[PDB]
Order: structure tokens, then C-alpha cells, then sequence
């Protein structure tokens, strides 16, 4: 039970501006680099974050579809999912190389040890899936075109949108694994499981500080 | 939240 | 409030305590040499043998030490063989966070085959011990303490050893009620760490019965040392 | 048995 080439196509749509969408190698330099203090650290990590949702914003605009939404619900779309969305990138790197200074550099950079240790142990357990940047790129093409996302006002639309990305990943899932079938909900499920780890993140960005410094413009989009 | 005055273009 | 006879004491352990560092050239591996399991296993054991030659350098230049039967000193030091690693562990962790190594070094350990069930502890407790935020003074002399400590198992005399530990434990315990009069549970929660100490003695040797890497084998002094298998 | 290794290491000059 093979793919289509419709949806081999969205596939190869998906990675192609997935993978097309890397972060500038500026940093990538600096995280093999500078200074080990909790402050650079800090700094180090809200360029990531911000040069991040760039991407992010980036993606979204490519995905399909994404064009024909109302304005106000493009926003809603990238507010509710960009942590969500990060959670993802965050799981695809701390499990794959030779840069865990990233891993180093979060564990002295005012972060409380008591936030970091799940996230960390999610992390790990995400690992054991063991998923194709494939499944990542999907996975997180479906937590952006999430339609139950507060301020959203026409859903539906969104629903209709976010389709087509389910249905290829529902094929994958048996074209890949046919061993245990319950795994597109294996999938699912961790997805939900994500949409409780923005409020404890949450929590923590109203706590988090280094030598007071502040937040990157549009980072401090979120909340106050 | 207020008015996320963010530009997606770009 | 520390008569001179002790003054010199504490002078030259300092003097026994740094003349001992390690090499650069181990070291330029920490903050350079690439990321495998495979590659850090070997870094730590590699450390780690490094350091016992430390721990014995120090050890035999400690005061009075050398007299005690030669068939003693062999069993002190199979026993604070461990327990003093993880007294360094703290200096280099909890204390002392440059902007240089250290941090990597912990990058290593993550990634080292050794199973984060046994890490997640051993690390919550560096956290602890730098709450107390120590004296390079302060883990000098525990150190000794610890090489010294009295009824290690398999101990000739005792006494000899008693001996030997009671002039260091009782610099130790002026130089907390001098330098921290605050609180003078202090010192007995410093002996309390010792003995927290022990505790992590057995945790440490189950861990050998597990940790291995690309068909790896440890340095034939760590076995020796570390009762492997 | 007789942990020379270390033996040695201490026992030298
Ligand atoms: C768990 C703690 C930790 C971790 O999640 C952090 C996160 C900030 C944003 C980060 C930094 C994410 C960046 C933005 C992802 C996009 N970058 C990127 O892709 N570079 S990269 O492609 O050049 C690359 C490639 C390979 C290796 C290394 C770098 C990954 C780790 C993410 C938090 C610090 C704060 C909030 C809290 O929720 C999160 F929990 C924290
Ligand atoms: C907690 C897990 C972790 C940690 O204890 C490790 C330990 C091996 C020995 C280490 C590696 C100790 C070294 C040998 C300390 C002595 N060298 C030294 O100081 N060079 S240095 O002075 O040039 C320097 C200074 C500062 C930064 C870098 C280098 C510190 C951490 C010690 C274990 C891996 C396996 C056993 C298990 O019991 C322990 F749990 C493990």
C-alpha cells in the first residue's frame, strides 16, 4: 500500500521548504564558540529563538493553502503553534552530530534546573520513536495548521487545511511500520502531549532572567 | 495579545 | 583560631594539594576532540586514571602517612580512591564555573555510555554540596580527611590512622568555626557529606556492571583500583 | 589479588 505521487508530492513539497529553511551558520558558529557565561548563554539562546520563528513564519507561508486564510487567523495559527512548533525542532536536534555544547550551554543560562530536567526527559522519550525528519516536517506542518487554537475564527478552513498533512502521515505510518497499527495515534498523541508543555513554559518565562538582560523583539510577541 | 504588530512578509 | 603548628600544616597541604595538576595535554581533548560515545568514555576513564596518580601523589605526601603499614596505605587508598573523585567532581562542578572547560566537561559525561538513572543524582547532589559554596581550604582537607579516614574496611591499626587524621580534622574545625561562625552545625554537615559520601560507594561500583561502549575496556589501573569485575 | 598497580605507584620515588 504504497503513497500517491498527490501526496509524494506534498511530501517532497514539505522537505524541500522544510529542510530549505536552515538557521544562519552566524550562530551555528557562536554555539562552537563563545564565551561559557550564564549571560552569553542566554543571549546565545533568544537569537536561536528569534532567528527560529523567523523560520517558522517562513515555513507557515510556504505551506500549503496557508495563503487563503483570514489574516487575523494566520496570526492566531503562528502565536498558538510557534512554541509548540519549537518543542519540535528541539526534539529533532537534542536526539541526532557533534554540537551538544546546545544541551551544555541551556544547563547555565538562568533556567531553573527544576523546568529543564523534563523537557529534557520528554526529549529523550521522543527519542525512542526514533522518527524521519520526514515525520517531523509533517508532524510539525500539523501542529502549525492546528485549528483549535484560541482566536481562530474561522476553523474549518483550517481543518480543510490540515487534511491533506494528516492523511499522507496516516499512510506513512502503515507504508513504514505496518508492525503495531495504534502508531498514527502513537503520533497524535505525543502532538497532544506537547500542548501541555507551552503552559509550564509559560510558567518559566515569567521567572527567567540573567543578569537582567531582555527579550528579543518579536519573542516578546508571546506574552509580558 | 494587544496588537502583534509583526509583518509575516519577508 | 589556629595555632602555628597547624598554620603550617594547612600551608603545606595547599602545597600538596595544587603542586598536582593534570596534564594539558588531556585536557586540550575536553575542549577540542570530537563527540562519541566512543571518544568520551575514553576521555573519562582516561581522566580518571590520570587522577589516581593525583590522588596518590597527594596521598603520599600527606603528613605522617608514609610510616603506616605498607600494606595499609594500599587499602586507604583503594577506599578514597572513589570517594575522592567525587569530591573533585564538586570542585570543578558546583564550584568554579569558568568560561573555559568544565561545562563541556559535563557535555562529555552526558554522552558517555553512563546511564542517566545513575547521573541525574550524582549531579542533584553537586548542586547540593554547592550550596554550601566550599573553600578550595575547605575540599583540601576533606580530601585528607577522606584518604585518612580511620576504619576504611581491611585496616591494620586503626589507631596508626586515628592517628594521623585527628591534627587535620581539628585545623578543619577551627578553620570552619574561624572562617564561618554563622552556623557552627557547619562542620558537623560538612563530616555529614563525608559520610553522604559513602552512601554513593555502592551506587558507583553497581554502575561498572553496566557501563560499556564499542567493545571498550577500562584502563587496566581504573580496574585494579575500581574492583571491576 | 596483590593490586600491584598500585602498589607500584606509591611504592615509587
Ligand atoms: C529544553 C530547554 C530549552 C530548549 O528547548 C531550547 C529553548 C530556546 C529555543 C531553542 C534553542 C530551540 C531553537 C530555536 C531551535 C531552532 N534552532 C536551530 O535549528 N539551530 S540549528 O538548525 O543551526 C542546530 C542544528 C543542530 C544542532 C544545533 C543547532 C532548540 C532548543 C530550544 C529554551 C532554551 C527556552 C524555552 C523552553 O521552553 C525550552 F525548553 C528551552
Ligand atoms: C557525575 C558523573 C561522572 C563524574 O563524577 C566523573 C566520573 C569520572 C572521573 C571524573 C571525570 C572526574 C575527573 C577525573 C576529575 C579529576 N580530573 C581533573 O580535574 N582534570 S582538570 O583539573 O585538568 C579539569 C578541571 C575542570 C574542568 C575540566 C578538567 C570529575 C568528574 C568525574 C564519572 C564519569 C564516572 C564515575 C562515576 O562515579 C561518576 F558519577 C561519573
Amino acid at each position: 500500500m504504497e503513497l500517491t505521487p498527490d501526496q509524494q508530492t506534498l511530501l517532497h513539497f514539505i522537505m524541500d521548504s522544510y529542510n530549505k529553511q536552515r538557521m544562519p551558520q552566524e550562530i551555528t558558529n557562536k554555539i562552537l564558540k563563545e564565551a561559557f557565561s550564564a549571560e552569553e548563554n542566554f543571549l546565545i539562546l533568544t537569537e536561536m529563538a528569534t532567528n527560529h520563528v523567523q523560520v517558522l513564519v517562513e515555513f507557515t507561508k510556504k505551506l500549503p493553502g496557508f495563503q487563503t486564510l483570514d489574516h487575523e487567523d494566520q496570526i492566531a495559527l503562528l502565536k498558538g503553534s510557534a512554541v509548540e512548533a519549537m518543542f519540535l525542532r528541539s526534539a529533532e536536534i537534542f536526539n541526532k552530530g557533534h554540537s551538544d555544547l546546545l544541551e551544555a550551554r541551556i544547563r547555565n543560562s538562568g533556567i531553573s534546573d527544576e523546568y529543564i530536567t523534563p523537557m529534557f526527559s520528554f526529549y529523550k522519550s521522543i527519542g525512542e520513536l526514533k522518527m524521519t525528519q520526514e515525520e517531523y516536517a509533517l508532524l510539525t506542518a500539523i501542529v502549525i495548521l492546528s485549528p483549535d487554537r484560541q482566536y481562530i475564527k474561522d476553523r474549518e478552513a483550517v481543518e480543510k487545511l490540515q487534511e491533506p498533512l494528516l492523511d499522507v502521515l496516516q499512510k506513512l505510518c502503515k507504508i513504514h511500520q505496518p508492525e503495531n497499527p495504534q502508531h498514527f495515534a502513537c503520533l497524535l498523541g505525543r502532538l497532544t502531549e506537547l500542548r501541555t508543555f507551552n503552559h509550564h513554559h509559560a510558567e518559566m518565562l515569567m521567572s527567567w532572567r540573567v543578569n537582567d538582560h531582555k527579550f528579543t523583539p518579536l519573542l516578546c510577541e508571546i506574552w509580558d | 495579545a494587544l496588537l502583534r504588530y509583526l509583518l509575516d512578509k519577508d
